[PDB]
């Protein structure tokens, strides 16, 4: 059944870029959240 | 006294023969195609 994980492979490896660039993109949010006076990051 | 007699008739078409030549012969391209690339349905799964 290994070869035909190959054959999907290629969905999962665009899937874990997607995951991988929205992660950046929600810790770059945060770093921007933490000079808003949110006391939940203490 | 074919009038009361001979059985019924069947307008019947043989095209499951047909349909399932073709069938077959799907099953040998899509095999063909699979040799000249080297995957095969082994290599597949």
């Amino acid at each position: 059944t290994l070869q035909s994980s190959h054959i999907t492979e290629w969905l999962f490896t665009i899937h874990d870029d997607v995951k991988k660039r929205a992660l950046e993109c929600f810790l770059e949010t945060a770093k921007v959240a933490l000079k808003g006076r949110n006391k939940k990051f203490q | 006294g074919a009038l009361n007699n001979a059985g019924k008739g069947m307008i019947e078409t043989n095209i499951g023969n047909y349909i399932q030549q073709q069938i077959n012969l799907l099953e040998f391209i899509k095999m063909e195609m699979a040799d000249v690339a080297g995957i095969s349905k082994q290599r597949e799964g």
